[PDB]
């Protein structure tokens, strides 16, 4: 019956808790007693782009390592080039209330969504100068936290109902839909080989799922409060985590564990957006203190900060050949570093 | 992992007494703003009592107002409550209810139908 | 109710039958996939102001 | 020779005393104090960007408006030996100074608009504000040459002449602006000590010239303090406009914090 | 510089132009949230209020004298709304409305209030109150059914404050009870405050048509105490 499923639920737990304790024979910290300091990291704005008429809420580089899109809740979509801060697209939107923002690989279209529970998908490259809505793909029961293309023909969504699908453009319906969360999810991250991607949710639960099969293969806990943000390392065999409660963490999905755990005793404010570095060692955490944190993966330490708001910040972002970091805050503006 | 669990339930008469304890398991006790809430046969879920990190702010509803006791123990990791005369009114099942933040004085989500950190209950019967 | 934990119950099965390895070796990936690409991060180690599009 | 002489309306002005010494040092101590501070206000609301609004127009130009009239002032006040040369100054300072008034009633403006007509409006109003603020100066001038264009300049200083009416062509007009920014005064003081002091009050009546009514009433003996006091007041205004709308805010505090310390 | 960059920075003035019609339009235009439980007349308030004229949001904009506002009402989500209230904390208001006839939830509606008035992002953020459903509770009091010292015993030492105004003509029982409701929301917001932001109480029924110009003269406070701020 129901307890005796409780029992049984209870019991594998144990067993699990037990397999995980065997096998931390090391520590992250003591074999990275040795490693030299990167230093003290000192960075300085480049250019500040200046435009949006209110909070900037998401952020994205394109593949091409000069083109960006901005997302703000009064309603508008904009489209840098961060060589010259010259202006190449500015779209409207239907709906003001956004959240999240998408290029895709090719170049070709871009993505919304917030409030409003759909997904607008939107052609660049038409045979006018215009740009016009191609698609709208709905279905879901809550908001839109996150959404990232894998082709010119598939994407990813993520929501506050407690699930996440994958859906097919062209015809505007759902291959497969992943089940198993029991708050909102916040955020995703796709895989280099874009075969398998994470999720976190409103709870102390990350999760791994397979996108061929459709199921969940392994699941993580740890924090205490709700999770923020997520990120893959480049190799593929890790990922980062924030959380409101002024901690982050870094697990491996091989020794099914955490490894190193970033916080300090005087933060007592909550992480917003997490983005690591080429060579992963450098991971890159906003703070509505106003701040952004700089810190050595491999250490647990502040490498560096960087200032120069005057509100929360809440987008954050690196390039694919590493020569800039991009960061947007609810003040209205943008900063290019390096 | 968050754990809550509740203990001491059962059957009394009416005017009797009994006291409820709360455990805990999973985060740092102290920083945290504490509830009781309570589910009766065919009702949804109410609010009994609050109290604050440090023990200074207390605050009771009107039916249960000059009748029960709340109190909080920050080093053995528990949250108290002591009941002295009880009503056919009061048969229930009892839950305690933590925040989703630290360092906070506002409190969204704890009387919902779906809520994270939330124990499994205990049964308390008059009559 | 019963389909919940039957679900629960199933899905913990599956989770608690997958081959592992030790933390040591994860670390020591990490290490040495952070030394081997060091030479190309610019963030760093800065490049000459001749090669920087956004210093030039 | 000194400050007064700009709203001194009495022609029969005969001294007894050593008044003037001390006059003529006070004055040239206040002007040449200020051309200081009025740099630091131009630089301040020119160069930042987040100080930009309505009320910075209305200040910037204030300030370039007495920077250029007390310039002109303490180099060609006195050279009365070239006839047709001193000529042209006895009208640009004119028309420079009516600017400043300007510009000053039109702050009053700003104030019932943020207290009586509380809702923003779709269309802007700047070219409004700036066909104002020099367009009734150029008017005035114009029409009072072409009246009379012999009268700029007289035997004792290069000013507006004294012995004909035509003095009113600056005293009348200044007057005015001075009792309607009385009037909105008024209402900014009926809703800070009801719905809710000195120093708001004070940095008031700093940018509303209502002092300049110090020198209307130095008007003959012994009533030299009057004189005393429009000199010791207006002489000044570059120094208070640069203490209270420069040091005492916390806007500028922050914008000087943000750009020396980067 | 050669054709490219002359295109480009074409296109870039142009856009800027586009963007400068667009912060005009932004600036005049006023927002508000609208909140309220299942049993309060909301629906029936946005309805009355249409008259001045699947999907997670729904959206309403009327006009008084000249000036146009935007009112936000929350559908289809779930019952958590910790994460998706953090988008409004720039809006002009909150509408609060309550019903007041009903003396087994008045409790959760005062837990309500107090988790709006104390939040980190909602702290600068004002509340406009209506206290709905009058003749509802006029006729309950009045029938002597049910007694509203069972669930709040203090009423039993209360008395009607010297401030009062009783207009239309009520029996004093009718009064008592209205303004332990008023003085009960009234508490939790002159506690906690620190003058930066009010709360204005109203009593409202089903057929009133006032509502708007409440609205507004609430909105006309607040601006003013900004402008004041700005003038230290």
């Amino acid at each position: 019956e129901l307890d005796q499923l409780r029992q049984e639920a209870e019991q594998l737990k144990n067993q699990i808790r037990d397999a995980r304790k065997a096998c931390a024979d090391a520590t992250l910290s003591q074999i990275t007693n040795n490693i030299d300091p990167v230093g003290r990291i000192q960075m300085r704005t480049r250019r500040t782009l200046r435009g949006h008429l209110a909070k900037i809420y998401a952020m994205h580089w394109g593949t091409d390592s000069r083109l960006l899109v901005s997302a703000s809740q009064d309603g508008k979509l904009i489209i840098w080039d961060s060589y010259t801060t010259n202006k190449v697209h500015a779209i409207p939107l239907r709906s003001s209330w956004v959240m999240t923002c998408a290029y895709a690989p090719s170049g070709n279209y871009v993505a919304c969504g917030g409030l409003d529970n759909i997904c607008s998908i939107y052609n660049l490259k038409t045979r006018e100068g215009n740009v016009r809505v191609s698609r709208e793909l709905a279905g879901h029961t809550g908001y839109l936290s996150c959404c990232r293309f894998l082709d010119d023909n598939q994407i990813v969504t993520s929501s506050g109902d407690t699930t996440c699908a994958l859906w097919d453009i062209e015809t505007g319906q759902q291959t497969t839909t992943f089940t198993g969360h029991t708050g909102d999810v916040m955020s995703l991250s796709l895989a280099p080989d874009t075969r398998l991607f994470v999720s976190g949710a409103c709870d102390a639960s990350a999760k791994l799922w397979d996108v061929r099969e459709g199921m969940c293969r392994q699941t993580f806990t740890g924090h205490e409060s709700d999770i923020n943000a997520i990120c893959f390392f480049p190799n593929g065999n890790a990922f980062a985590t924030g959380s409101d409660d002024a901690t982050c963490r870094l697990f491996d999905l091989r020794a099914d564990q955490e490894l190193m755990t970033y916080s300090h005793d005087n933060i007592i404010c909550g992480i917003t957006s997490v983005s690591f570095s080429k060579s992963g060692r450098l991971l890159l955490a906003g703070y509505d203190d106003f701040n952004c944190n700089v810190w050595d993966a491999l250490k647990a330490d502040r490498a560096g900060v960087l200032a120069g708001h005057d509100n929360r910040v809440s987008c954050l972002g690196v390039t694919d050949d590493g020569m800039a970091v991009a960061t947007g805050s609810w003040d209205s503006f943008l900063k290019i570093w390096n | 992992q968050v754990q809550l669990q509740e203990s001491g339930g059962g059957l009394v008469q009416p005017g009797g007494s009994l006291r409820l304890s709360c455990a805990a398991s999973g985060f740092t006790f102290s920083n945290y703003k504490m509830n009781w809430v309570r589910q009766a046969p065919g009702k949804g879920l109410e609010w009994v009592s609050d109290i604050s990190q440090s023990g200074a702010s207390i605050s009771y509803t009107g039916s249960v107002k000059g009748r029960f006791t709340i109190s909080r123990d920050n080093a053995k990791n528990t949250l108290y409550l002591q009941m002295n005369s009880l009503k056919p009114e009061d048969t229930a099942v009892y839950y305690c209810a933590r925040c989703p933040a630290p360092f906070t004085r506002d409190c969204f989500d704890v009387t919902s139908t779906t809520y994270a950190y939330r124990g499994q209950g205990t049964q308390v019967t008059v009559s | 109710s019963i389909a919940q934990a039957r679900k629960l119950v199933e899905q913990l099965k599956m989770e608690a039958n997958i081959d592992r390895i030790k933390v040591s070796k994860a670390a020591a990936d990490l290490m040495a996939y952070c030394e081997a690409h060091a030479k190309e991060d610019p963030l760093l180690t800065p490049v000459p102001a001749s090669e920087n599009p956004f210093r030039e | 020779t000194n400050f007064a002489v700009l709203m001194a309306h009495v022609e029969v002005k005969h001294s007894d005393a050593v008044h003037d010494l001390l006059l003529d040092v006070i004055t040239w101590v206040g002007i040449l104090l200020s051309l200081v501070c009025l740099l630091i206000c131009i630089f301040t609301f020119c160069f930042f960007r987040g100080l930009q609004s309505d009320r910075n127009t209305i200040h910037k130009n204030l300030c370039i408006s007495l920077f250029v009239a007390e310039l002109l002032f303490l180099i060609g006040i006195n050279r009365t030996d070239q006839p047709i040369a001193c000529a042209v100054f006895a009208a640009l300072l004119h028309f420079f100074f009516l600017a400043a008034f300007t510009w000053m009633f039109l702050e009053g403006v700003q104030l019932y608009i943020m207290l009586v007509e509380v809702f923003e409006s779709e269309h802007s109003r700047r070219k409004y504000f700036y066909l104002v603020g020099y367009g009734m100066p150029a008017l005035i001038v114009a029409v009072s040459a072409a009246v009379d264009y012999r009268s700029y300049g007289t035997d004792k200083v290069c000013w507006l002449r004294l012995d004909t009416y035509f003095i009113w062509s600056f005293i009348g007009p200044a007057t005015l602006i001075i009792m309607l920014n009385v009037i909105f005064l008024g209402i900014a003081l009926y809703k800070m000590f009801h719905h809710t002091w000195v120093i708001g009050a004070i940095a008031l009546l700093c940018l509303l010239g209502l002092t300049w009514a110090f020198g209307l009433m130095y008007i003959n003996e012994s009533t030299v303090i009057m004189a005393y006091l429009f000199t010791i007041f207006n002489s000044l205004q570059g120094m208070f406009i640069f203490i209270f709308h420069c040091v005492l805010q916390k806007k500028v505090r922050k914008e000087y914090g943000k750009c020396l310390r980067t | 510089l050669s054709a490219e960059d002359k295109a480009a920075v074409e296109r870039s003035k142009m856009i800027e132009k586009q963007l400068q019609k667009d912060k005009q339009v932004y600036r005049a235009t006023h927002r508000l949230l609208l909140l309220g439980a299942d049993n309060s007349g909301k629906s029936t308030i946005v309805k009355q209020m249409r008259i001045y004229h699947t999907s997670g949001i729904f959206e309403t904009k009327f006009q008084v004298d000249k000036v146009n506002f935007h009112m936000f009402d929350v559908g289809a989500q779930r019952d958590e709304r910790r994460k998706w209230i953090q988008c409004f904390n720039d809006v002009t208001a909150i509408i609060f409305v309550v019903d007041s006839s009903d003396y087994n939830r008045l409790q959760e509606a005062l837990n309500d209030f107090k988790s709006i008035w104390n939040n980190r992002w909602l702290r600068t953020i004002s509340v406009i109150l209506f206290l709905n459903k009058q003749d509802l509770l006029a006729e309950k009091v009045l029938a002597g059914k049910s007694k509203i010292e069972d669930y709040f015993p203090e009423f039993a030492r209360y008395t009607t404050p010297e401030d009062a105004t009783p207009e239309p003509g009520e029996d004093p029982r009718v009064t008592r009870a209205k303004y332990f409701i008023r003085d009960e929301f009234l508490r939790i917001s002159t506690a906690s405050g620190d003058g930066r932001h009010y709360c204005y109480p109203h009593f409202t029924c089903s057929v009133d048509t006032e509502n708007a110009r409440r609205i507004f003269n609430d909105c006309r406070d607040i601006i003013q105490r900004m402008h004041l701020r700005q003038y230290e």
